[PDB]
């Protein structure tokens, strides 16, 4: 209705219709909020919509239209700039700042307008990068005089000056070619000494504090690029470090300057900096005791309260803290004038350590972790830290988070409950931890092992009990295995683990019995060498698990089964041997009695049972005493599959039988279990069962596909059938992992493979896209990958019996079938890689498919997928150059060669593969390198497309010349060529030609770009 | 701001029973189902009407997003999908604002737990219908 | 009772409109449809200080369907930036969202998310993300699948909007609910499969 009025550019524009929109959208709601947007948006992305800038700017009385005005022309300045009249260019400069001053004028506008001066200053910078100091050398003179006319100008200058800073040097790369960026760059750097002077005059005399933080937040954005004499030789230091932390107005601005000086790296042979560097250091630290709080004050408390803008002021300063002390904490440390000073800093770095706030929790222990790393390799250092270390020992040991492999969590009304997600922050956070509390424990493993033994001993006796406090010090226990001596270690670990067994006995109830048993299994996981040494107490620990396995908590049971497979990775030898005053190894003993240690376990728990059990087994070194024991694992798996083969063998309707299909799947998935850790000791076991198991797949298979011709595509989402496909998954993960571990290639080649493609190959092929396993084509890659050397012939059925049928079902769309899309090109790439002949048996209508496919994949946004494109493409191009000045090469560059240049610009300059730059630049400098390098022998072009015997070289120029304008058609014919030009000089240097690329990125963006920005790198080849 | 006291409206009941679940809707201008919540799900008592609701509420946020009567002529039937679900048709939620009708569906950690809520869903149909 | 306004920020493709769909109604939108302009959706939490009001902005990370862009955020008086801890270029991108964001609203508490921390393959690791710290920004990991972490952003931003760090997300009144034709929805129903039955 109505509101669309204003899209009508044949009439003039109604300014109250337009305000009346703007505020429908900014402060109405429901539909109305919405056609106001749409209708906004139209208006702003018409192409005249700029020609209506000055008349709303002057008219208008809503704030927000006029930001919307600024929008408009801010996108014709950085876009269409060029393309414009000098009549408008000017005109638009002097309304932008002729609105300004106006603006700066009126004192209640200027303080209730900050949004739109702040924007009409971001579009005056605009226009500076387009006409600034080239046409306006008198800019900065002028601002300067401009400055004393008025205190609200001046401060407004300081705005300008900033943001022309920021987008000069902190935003420049990749918005402005390399030459723009280095031409403003200069252009800054030799006014600079006029700004300074009126930056540091303000600061010094300066009044309204609202004039003194604009430029401090000006001299934030300068302290990253100018010249250290500025900062070292005038007297800014002194300032920013006394008064101006003084003042809360200007504290956090200060802070945040002092931290960017702070992180420089001094020039080391020069006395008179250094002193100045601590000098300011000093005087920060010495306001903030004065000023804010001191050293002793409680900044946990302080931050969760959370007053005014504490937590943002206690913040900075950690950042400041530690950025200067990470950088010149040396200067402190020798002379003993400045000791206090040192550790006072680090004083306030162990109160803010205190703050429960997890960043800001890392940002401190990243610090701890610099200095403790010093203080364990640098001489004579530790002793200036050690009381500042016993502190920071209580502190992490406190605050330890949990470890990944602690199972058990307390959830939101206080029950102790299985961990349903992993956590990788806190598992992050936990790793750093422990770094840091092994370094303080070598520095003083006298002072840890009393504090943890004391802590402990208020655990037993009631005094300090709590989840939390017996989690904490257990996690810390266990974190410091490594750091004692054998002897001491001993004496530590037996105390605790006594301590801890005797809390599993006070402490009755689910929720304790959990949390205690928890503790328990990390310590003692920790810990393998003290087990090693000590059999009676490795036979007691694996018990007391077997123990936890019959507990009604499921966390506690899969937590046991875990620390079972940690504590025998390590351990496995002492299972194996034979122990004095025992009558057989202890794996027999386990063995044995696998169905009552299991019986309350869950199936993925016993198959990590079965895991450790392997793991044990594949210590013994003698052949037949390992195949024995395999065997003897295997007995209760074997006795299930033997029936299972004969029954469904006898009645295929079985597999129906929800029951079977669980019983199969379990033996399997026991089969891959025990294979995963014996690796290639399996084979007698895998041997035992293939010939059967490959007949099971078959039969399978064979009732997947009458289901699915019975019941439709759906019954592939049906219990009975995803029970039925999960089986052959773990049939295709067994042989997977066999031969991905495999030592003996020649009865991989010779026994598995040839029974392994018949069963799988054919069928595969043959289901209909939905009913098709993924996982055949990860089976395929893992062969391919380890054999494929070995059966060039194999390699080749497998590409025709999945390569066609798969590209059909991935090649409609970017989204359909996402597992099969990444399989598929895994295994063109590891055929491409390995097996590279088989490609060049293809007919010649499927050797374009694949180049299709490859190119396909290019365009995909799936990371996975572009990456593994990008790569093929290069090392096809790699296997043609390998051949010869050969027929089959020959043809590949006349029939492909340009396909490859096209399709690999269109996803450089496109604005939808942003991610595959580098590598889509390294294609094209190889395609280019083939030409320029005269490896391709024969004529790219048709007989009598042009003159006489016309170079590759040439042709290739004027192919994309050609292919340029037509894409992009608002280059002139010159950028073209110069950007060409370059290119074709540059391919062998991939940062210049990446330069180059984002130069061309950037002008198409816009219309009449410079063709001399490519000479850029002809000038530091110069220079 | 000041603390503000305000209640549940769930302390006159008594918890008949409570099992973790996660809950969709059936969505007919879609072909689909949509989650509703993920949470415990609760069949609460009134202790002075003994009408017994299914309240469920999301985990962290603790929305709700299950409010209605057991009534007696509803029924649980298997989705074709699972062996750990029960969907069936309600006439009269109020977890959203006013009452609409769905068709829900709750699944369940395990057949064993999706198997209870039968029985006690049963059980309160009985209670509701005999009071 | 307060309504604020929260702009929502971020690459295209981050999850952004997952996340505040899963807030509003429960849902995890798998396909991903890019957002052109910008949505405005109410959503509510209930706390122990009454019942807080947030509007949000979700609004576009593709350049195309940038829409009005910088002037969503005027007005402002919270944010999120987000980006996608599977997708490198998403956190390269975050301190330009944050640049223009903070032009326009100079003083506002800000939560930058890193989503689908649910994916095995991580990109952006840890160690990589430590933008936030200079800036003042509060970081999460996220993700819209799993839940995890998916309420802390507001959460946080609700007890800077309220001024008051003892703010908790409380249980909603529970009003008792009221005492032929559904016949065929629920043949229809039963016969669709429910999505994720083996992630679940
Ligand atoms: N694995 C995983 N996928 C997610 C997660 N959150 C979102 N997604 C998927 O990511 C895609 C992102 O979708 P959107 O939420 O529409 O993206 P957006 O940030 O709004 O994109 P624009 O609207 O273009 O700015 C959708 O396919 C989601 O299903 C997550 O936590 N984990
Ligand atoms: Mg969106």
């Amino acid at each position: 209705g109505a509101m669309e009025g204003i899209l009508d550019f044949s009439n003039d524009l109604d300014i109250a219709l337009l305000d009346q929109v703007v505020s429908t959208f900014y402060q109405g709601s429901g539909v109305q909020q919405k056609q106001a947007q749409e209708i906004l948006t139209k208006f702003q992305d018409n192409p005249d919509a700029w020609q209506k800038a000055d008349q709303i700017l002057q008219f208008s009385t809503n704030p927000q239209s006029k930001f919307i005005a600024l929008s408009i022309l801010d996108k014709l300045i950085t876009r269409k700039w060029k393309l414009l009249p000098n009549d408008h260019r000017i005109g638009i400069r002097n309304f932008v700042v002729g609105m300004i001053i106006s603006m700066c004028q009126d004192d209640e506008v200027f303080k209730t307008q900050k949004n739109l001066i702040n924007k009409s200053d971001l579009t005056l910078v605009q226009i500076l990068k387009q006409e600034w100091p080239q046409n306006w050398p008198e800019f900065i003179p002028e601002l300067i005089g401009s400055s004393s006319s008025s205190v609200n100008v001046c401060e407004n200058n300081m705005i300008v000056l900033k943001l022309l800073s920021e987008e000069v040097f902190d935003f420049s790369a990749e918005q402005m070619t390399q030459a723009k960026a280095l031409h403003l760059k200069n252009s800054m750097s030799k006014e600079f000494e006029q700004i300074f002077k009126l930056c540091f005059q303000v600061l010094e005399q300066g009044s309204s504090s609202s004039l003194i933080v604009a430029t401090l937040e000006s001299l934030l954005r300068y302290l990253h690029w100018i010249p250290y004499r500025y900062i070292y030789e005038t007297n800014i230091l002194e300032l920013l470090s006394t008064k101006f932390m003084t003042s809360p107005d200007t504290r956090a601005i200060t802070l945040k300057c002092l931290t960017e000086v702070s992180n420089l790296k001094i020039p080391q042979d020069n006395d008179l900096i250094k002193r100045q560097t601590v000098l300011f250091f000093q005087n920060t630290l010495q306001q903030i005791a004065t000023s804010v709080m001191p050293v002793t004050a409680d900044l946990k408390a302080t931050y969760a309260n959370a007053n005014g803008n504490d937590q943002s002021f206690l913040q900075d300063l950690a950042m400041f803290l530690t950025t200067y002390l990470a950088r010149n904490r040396a200067l402190l440390e020798s002379d003993e004038s400045l000791r206090e000073l040192l550790l006072n800093a680090h004083q306030y770095l162990i109160q803010l350590s205190k703050i429960e706030e997890r960043e800001l929790f890392k940002t401190t222990l990243d610090y701890w972790h610099n200095l403790v790393a010093d203080l364990f390799y640098e001489p004579l250092k530790k002793h200036i830290y050690e009381e500042i270390c016993s502190q920071l020992r209580l502190v992490i040991i406190e605050n330890m988070v949990r470890p990944e492999e602690v199972l058990v969590v307390e959830n939101d009304e206080g029950e102790i409950v299985r961990e349903f997600v992993k956590e990788s922050d806190t598992i992050q956070l936990y790793k750093s931890e422990r770094e840091v509390l092994v370094y303080l424990t070598h520095l003083n493993v006298i002072d840890t092992e009393e504090i943890m033994i004391s802590k402990l001993a208020r655990q037993i006796d009631g005094s300090e009990w709590s989840w939390h406090n017996i989690n904490t010090l257990s996690w810390a226990i266990g974190s410091i295995s490594g750091t004692m001596s054998e002897d001491t270690e001993k004496r530590f670990v037996v105390t605790v683990i006594k301590d801890l067994l005797d809390l599993t006995v006070k402490k009755r109830g689910k929720d304790n019995k959990a949390v205690v048993a928890s503790d328990i299994m990390y310590v003692v996981g920790q810990y393998p060498r003290f087990l090693k040494a000590h059999w009676n107490f490795l036979r007691t620990v694996i018990l007391k698990l077997f123990e936890f396995m019959h507990e009604t908590h499921e966390g506690v049971q899969d937590m046991a089964c875990d620390t079972f497979i940690k504590i025998v990775q390590k351990c496995k030898y002492h299972f194996v041997i034979q122990q004095p005053r025992e009558s057989e190894p202890f794996i027999q003993t386990i063995i044995r009695d696998i169905q009552k240690t299991t019986a309350d376990l869950q199936p993925q728990q016993v198959h990590t049972f079965y895991k450790a059990c392997g793991i044990i087994i594949s210590e013994e070194r003698s052949v037949a005493e390992r195949n024995r024991l395999l065997s003897d694992l295997m007995q209760l798996p074997n006795m299930a599959w033997d029936t299972i083969v004969e029954q469904s063998t006898a009645n295929p309707t079985l597999l129906l039988d929800s029951e079977t299909v669980k019983i199969i799947a379990n033996i399997i998935k026991t089969n891959v279990a025990v294979c995963t850790s014996m690796g290639a000791d399996f084979y007698p076991q895998l041997g035992h069962i293939y010939y059967n198991m490959l007949q099971l797949y078959r039969a399978v298979s064979s009732m997947i596909s009458a289901q699915v011709a019975a019941e439709g595509l759906i019954a592939t989402k049906t219990p009975k059938v995803r029970g039925l496909r999960t089986i052959k998954k773990e049939i295709l993960k067994l042989v997977e992992t066999y031969i991905s571990k495999a030592r003996n290639l020649d009865d991989v080649v010779k026994v598995l493979v040839e029974p392994l493609l018949n069963a799988v190959l054919e069928d595969y092929m043959n289901n209909v896209p939905d009913a098709r396993d993924a996982e055949v084509l990860n089976c395929m890659t893992t062969v391919v990958e380890k054999v494929g050397h070995m059966i060039p012939q194999g390699v080749i059925l497998i590409l025709q019996s999945v390569f066609e049928c798969t590209l059909d079902m991935i090649n409609k769309d970017f989204t359909e079938y996402p597992e099969h899309r990444v399989e598929f090109y895994k295994l063109l790439k590891v055929i491409n890689e390995k097996s590279f002949a088989a490609f060049l048996e293809l007919p010649p209508a499927a050797f374009k498919l694949f180049v299709d496919a490859i190119c396909w994949a290019f365009k995909h946004n799936n990371r996975d997928v572009e990456v593994n494109g990008l790569q093929i493409a290069l090392d096809l191009v790699k296997n043609i150059e390998r051949m010869g000045n050969v027929p089959f090469a020959n043809e590949f560059h006349k029939n492909y060669f340009f396909i490859f240049v096209s399709e690999t610009f269109f996803v450089l300059t496109d604005s939808d593969h942003k991610s595959g730059f580098s590598k889509q630049a390294l294609l094209l400098m190889k395609l280019i390198s083939l030409v320029y390098d005269n490896k391709i022998s024969v004529p790219l072009y048709q007989e009598a497309e042009v003159p006489q015997g016309t170079s590759n070289q040439v042709y290739l120029s004027q192919y994309l010349a050609n292919m340029l304008s037509n894409a992009f058609p608002h280059l002139t014919s010159e950028q073209i060529a110069s950007f060409l030009s370059a290119l074709t000089k540059q391919y062998k240097d991939l940062v210049v030609f990446k330069g180059t690329l984002r130069d061309f990125l950037v002008q198409i963006k816009e219309v009449g770009g410079d063709p001399t920005d490519y000479l850029f790198a002809e000038d530091k080849e110069n220079a | 701001l000041e603390k503000v006291d305000v209640k549940t409206m769930e302390e006159d009941e008594e918890v008949l029973y409570k099992v973790r679940a996660k809950l969709f809707r059936f969505d007919a201008d879609a072909k689909e189902w949509k989650e509703r919540g993920t949470g415990d799900c609760k069949f609460l008592k009134n202790k002075k009407t003994n009408k017994v609701r299914i309240l469920m509420r999301r985990d962290k946020t603790l929305k709700i997003c299950a409010n209605h009567i057991i009534a007696p002529e509803y029924t649980l039937k298997p989705n074709v999908g699972s062996d750990r679900s029960w969907v069936y048709a309600c006439t009269a939620d109020i977890a959203e604002g006013e009452a609409e009708a769905f068709t829900f569906a709750i699944r369940f950690g395990s057949k064993e737990n999706a198997d209870k809520f039968k029985e006690e869903f049963e059980k309160a149909q009985e209670i509701n219908k005999k009071a | 009772v307060p309504t604020f306004k929260l702009v929502l920020v971020g690459d295209g493709g981050t999850g952004k409109t997952t996340f505040v769909k899963r807030h509003l109604t429960g849902e995890f939108e798998k396909k991903y449809i890019a957002t052109i302009g910008v949505e405005v959706h109410p959503l509510s939490f209930y706390t122990n200080f009454g019942e807080i009001k947030f509007d949000v902005w979700d609004t576009a990370g593709l350049e195309k369907f940038g829409g009005l862009r910088d002037g969503y955020y005027i007005n402002a008086q919270c944010a999120i930036i987000m980006f996608d801890v599977t997708s490198r270029i998403t956190y390269k991108n975050v301190p330009n969202w944050h640049r223009d964001l903070v032009r326009v609203c100079e003083n506002i508490p800000i939560v930058l998310c890193g989503n689908k921390v649910d994916v095995k393959e991580r990109k952006v690791k840890a160690k990589t993300i430590t933008f936030h710290r200079k800036k003042n920004l509060q970081y999460y990991d996220i993700s819209a699948k799993s839940n995890y972490n998916f309420e802390k952003p507001f959460l946080w931003l609700a007890r800077k909007l309220a001024g008051n760090p003892q703010l908790e997300f409380v249980a909603s009144p529970a009003l008792a609910p009221p005492e032929q034709q559904y016949q065929q929805e629920m043949e229809q129903a039963t016969a669709l499969p429910l999505p994720d039955e083996d992630d679940a």
